[PDB]
RNA sequence: GCUUGAGUCUCGUAGAGGGGGGUAGAAUUCCAGGUGUAGCGGUGAAAUGCGUAGAGAUCUGGAGGAAUACCGGUGGCGAAGGCGGCCCCCUGGACGAAGACUGACGCUCAGGUGCGAAAGCGUGGGGAGCAAACAGGAUUAGAUACCCUGGUAGUCCACGCC
RNA sequence: AGGACCGAACCGACUAAUGUCGAAAAAUUAGCGGAUGACUUGUGGCUGGGGGUGAAAGGCCAAUCAAACCGGGAGAUAGCU
RNA sequence: GCUCGCCGGAAGACCAAGGGUUCCUGUCCAACGUUAAUCGGGGCAGGGUGAGUCGACCCCUAAGGCGAGGCCGAAAGGCGUAGUCGAUGGGAAACAGGUUAAUAUUCCUGUACUUGGUGUUACUGCGAAGGGGGGACGGAGAAGGCUAUGUUGGCCGGGCGACGGUUGUCCCGGUUUAAGCGUGUAGGCUGGUUUUCCAGGCAAAUCCGGAAAAUCAAGGCUGAGGCGUGAUGACGAGGCACUACGGUGCUGAAGCAACAAAUGCCCUGCUUCCAGGAAAAGCCUCUAAGCAUCAGGUAACAUCAAAUCGUACCCCAAACCGACACAGGUGGUCAGGUAGAGAAUACCAAGGCGCUUGAGAGAACUCGGGUGAAGGAACUAGGCAAAAUGGUGCCGUAACUUCGGGAGAAGGCACGCUGAUAUGUAGGUGAGGUCCCUCGCGGAUGGAGCUGAAAUCAGUCGAAGAUACCAGCUGGCUGCAACUGUUUAUUAAAAACACAGCACUGUGCAAACACGAAAGUGGACGUAUACGGUGUGACGCCUGCCCGGUGCCGGAAGGUUAAU
RNA sequence: AAUUCCUUGUCGGGUAAGUUCCGACCUGCACGAAUGGCGUAAUGAUGGCCAGGCUGUCUCCACCCGAGACUCAGUGAAAUUGAACUCGCUGUGAAGAUGCAGUGUACCCGCGGCAAGACGGAAAGACCCCGUGAACCUUUACUAUAGCUUGACACUGAACA
RNA sequence: CUUUAAUGUUUGAUGUUCUAACGUUGACCCGUAAUCCGGGUUGCGGACAGUGUCUGGUGGGUAGUUUGACUGGGGCGGUC
RNA sequence: CGCGGGGUGGAGCAGCCUGGUAGCUCGUCGGGCUCAUAACCCGAAGGUCGUCGGUUCAAAUCCGGCCCCCGCAACCA
């Protein structure tokens, strides 16, 4: 949910943290968490890959299965996490025949509901099936762009992909950016939008919050030196150019789509 | 004032020691050289 | 205490009354393909715009958003504002019928609180049409007006504010 | 609860003075700023010379940096002293 | 040796790091020490480092490195899989006293403990590179109960004191005791057990997990300290005894209570919030492949083994690092008496030192400080520097504002000591006694003793009672930037930078982009409420006109147009 | 005005006195709306101005206390230096003289002091200029190039329409 | 010679279909307890993609250099 | 000091470059439209081409001097 922090201190002042009362504050499963080091922009190399990454707080890795393969088992939600690695929080699922599984947590979730994969299911958020098997028109998230990898698309907060039409062993569908791609039917998909939409009313507000977040600070090119940026230079701030990357790349304004592999998959750039 | 040089064996022989050159065919091109000089301290070590 | 006050209970009636969730066709715009040709659009006249890269026109398909022809009436409901394509669920008020029941529980009401079209504002989406601002072209003594070609905010939606 | 306040250890170094062949190749003295955080710090690794790193000064990379040090091109070249 | 002075959350006592005999002793003084030197970290010779329980090695693993094959690349080489290394991490086991010129949780005395080999006996099914459990964990805050330790009292030993008093409410000194074992508390956690079935855990499972039932209400687990024991033992003030006059031998009383109290312990807890907080192995336990009169497993007892290496000394400094016996820097543990909020500070205990040039003079001048009549910024680039304000409780506090603040705004009053309320109060702790009990480290009840704020009234000393150290200058106008934060290490700490926020644009995942000849990685084991770039830079009111020049994007018909 | 050259512009306020500061007037050399505009509580080792309080900063210093300076003994440097029997003045001169000329003056030699000179000592000027010098950086300076992108050829083939 | 109609033939520009080349950072099994890799079935694209060669365009991201002299000092202006 | 540009009817501006002929709008005079003005329609005049000389067949024009005005420069220590 979204409460504004009272403005006891300057930093907190702008502080708008997301209550959700549904999280187990328990300690999350053990086997279903292994580790994940940081190595913040560093490579095989040791060179800095990317910038503005690294720092930050420690957190483990969750496992959560986007295959989803086993069929006619339900499954009792047991809680909801919460989940660092993801916007979308996670729900502790059990099946039927007594194994604990993470799931990407739909909209209306709640602790103790029944989900089920395969194509016997009906429709209920959580249920998963062949996009061949779908009413045209349903509202879907996770799905996955071969048949079999697991899920690719659609998978943030709040996040939404609407199937427009259907031909064939292909689905007309519509990402979020609204980019009409045609991907293969034989596609597993999960019903209904995930939820924790008010994901995007969060306001940090202090500029450590982004620090144990795992962010670095961003330095302008226009404060810069010239042999360090493109941009940099003067006494003054003068600019006098043409905004690139600080590797000579021109940017705001420069389409970089040279895929050719899956250019016959794009129905309509996105817009 | 901390002077550019607090001492530390352990981390001298993991970047200076003898069989830390036997590593590369560049530290094996050092004691060509040290052994050129028929120095009787071929690298630091003990 | 008794009833001609008021209110409640039993049965039905009409209704754009309100909230939420789905659904349909006509029409407009956009895109792609086929047919096909020099104008089209517009006005008091004209011009900008659009078009020989082939529009407009016509036909087919598809994606969108908003509003709901005819029925529609100084008709109906609601306190007012206001509310109309259809359907489901939840639900308010008024009215009539023949009786019973409680026994004046009534009326109004500074302050207070709540609702409240449009315009406007914030956060997050949507964006076809219309259209402030702005722009070009005319008209004109001047036109930062009325006309015409485009067009952002807004207009729509969920949650709040005024 | 707080990138909260006063203030030691701690980290840093704004003012003044001493010092400048100094006690010291940037410190002492008397006051300062942060002091539960974007904190400080030990041990142990990774990134490397037209490259590394950088809360970006062209500062830092062994007291040396608008391009480190060492060896070899090389007794480079010098219309200059 | 006797006084004085100094530090004392260090200038103390020990470890890690890092040096490498600087440690101890004898002898010597040319050279070394900014002076002399019989002195010494200097020369010369001799001695000293004793471990199953400390550390490391070792079992295991992270960041990351190497890396059989392998992918790729002129070669070198780069990367990476299985593996194998790599702690600052985890994992078995000892404490006390005595002893040396120097070393000791290592030697000795006393008393315990751990991991394996082997053998015997009584029983029984054991058994992997595989499974599960356990290991196993964040920050902050609050609280209960103890201990370290300290003061007072009781008791014990000594004294009764060179100037007036001191046999008593007097003075000084001591009053120490662990590991383990046993009971198993304060407190904390979790509902136990039995039966059946099963698409689950690469196979299998009696282990775990799930799903149905039955019985009863507890059981189990974890856990400082105390109490006993360890110990009719050691130590032990002070004497008794020999002096090479340094020390050694012998003997030896009291050894309890109470209160206060940690950041140590319970706590690797509990509550709460969020940014959501290693892995593997040892251990425990279950099976596959199989082996079964076995091998092995469990329990007891006996014996054997516990190797190798470091161990000296310094360790906030004359021994490390700074060329020096250098006013510098160096991580961690313990850390007492009084006042005091405190690890601040002042003075002291333990302990360790007076810093390796002194003796005179007291000139100008210089450095560090004190005080100063009348005036009070008149100084000067400028209130620079000094001065002054400075504690606690309480009284009281503006403009403006995002209604949190501003603010400790500003400005003031009372603070010593003694007595009384009260042979020292509220409060806290808490023995004895009494009763009961599913009987113990129990609960009510009861209150001695002890410890001990503050407030009120009165009296009195001084000029001054937060009397020392210590310890804010404030208000008014206003530019700029939001703010805490960051930077030119060694002349610039700011308005420069970063900042959450906002905006635009790029990207449909083998994503963009970046490193890299390539492979492969990072992005991200994330995916449009996501990530990269750029610009501005909290919030609030707003963000107008121009598509000529340049760039980007869209459409490609025509003219021009390389290779072929 | 962090911007206004002219200029200390003009009016009003604060002072006895105000090139600064504060609030306005618009004649904006040359402000201006994300190379963001105007405001803004709080914060600030930030900048400028003012008052109170308090002081040696000042009128003008005075004294006292410690460590050096000073004397004695021990130990015992450094920067620099062609050679010196190393005076002032006037003039002259590679053009500012201790040294040449003229003249005056002055016993030889120490210690403590003070800094005007010896264009004192230190840095083969950092300022200016030169060299057909170097180094980095800029771009619509010239020529190349990684990368990106385009088409053809090859790996790469069969079919009908 | 121009306009032209059919057929044979010759290359070329597109469209669609197809599967063997090839891509496969899809699933499954094995080598094998190994998220590398290699291979085998299968699935999905598809003669594209990607790469080598030649070539046009872009290109201060990067590299090597140029950037005149006289001049009452240089610069500016002017001049040769 | 130096470089570049300009001066044309009453005003504001073309024309110059590539020498002979001067144009547009407004304004003024006069007429009409209306009761009247503006506006509108119609007609026409008005220019020493800043200033003087020179070259040439010919000078607004090409060059030079001078005057006025505008912009730039008026520098590095």
């Amino acid at each position: 949910a979204v409460v504004k922090c009272k403005p006891t201190s300057p930093g907190r002042r702008h502080v708008v943290k997301v209550v959700n009362p549904e999280l187990h504050k328990g300690k999350p499963f053990a086997p279903l968490l292994e580790k994940n080091s940081k190595s913040g922009g560093r490579n095989n190399n040791g060179r800095i890959t990317t910038r503005h990454i690294g720092g930050g707080h420690k957190q483990a890795y969750r496992i959560v299965d986007f295959k989803r393969n086993k069929d006619g088992i339900p499954a009792v939600v047991e809680r909801l996490e919460y989940d660092p690695n993801r916007s979308a929080n996670i729900a502790l699922v059990l099946y039927k025949d007594g194994e604990r599984r993470y799931i990407l947590a739909p909209k209306g979730l709640k602790a103790g509901d029944q989900i089920q994969s395969g194509v016997d299911a009906a429709i209920k958020p959580g249920n998963t099936l062949p996009m061949r098997n779908i009413p045209v028109g349903s509202t879907v998230h996770n799905v996955e762009m071969k048949p079999g990898k697991g899920g690719q698309l659609a998978r943030s907060a709040g996040t939404y992909v609407q199937i427009v039409a259907r031909d064939g062993a292909y689905v007309t569908l519509r990402l979020r950016s609204g980019e009409m791609r045609k991907v293969e039917a034989d596609c597993r998909a999960t019903l209904g939008e995930v939820g924790n939409a008010e994901h995007m009313l969060r306001v940090l507000g202090k500029a450590g919050a982004a620090r144990w977040r795992g962010v670095r600070p961003t330095v302008r090119g226009t404060a810069m030196n010239p042999v360090d940026h493109p941009h940099g230079g003067g006494e003054g701030r003068n600019f006098g150019k043409h905004p690139v990357t600080p590797w000579g790349v021109q940017t705001k304004g420069k389409k970089t789509r040279s895929n050719k592999r899956t250019d016959k998959f794009i129905v309509r750039r996105r817009s | 004032m901390k002077r550019t040089f607090q001492p530390s064996v352990l981390k001298r022989n993991r970047s200076h020691g003898f069989r830390a050159r036997m590593a590369t065919k560049n530290g094996r091109q050092v004691l060509a050289r040290r052994r050129a000089k028929g120095r009787a301290r071929l690298t630091v070590s003990k």
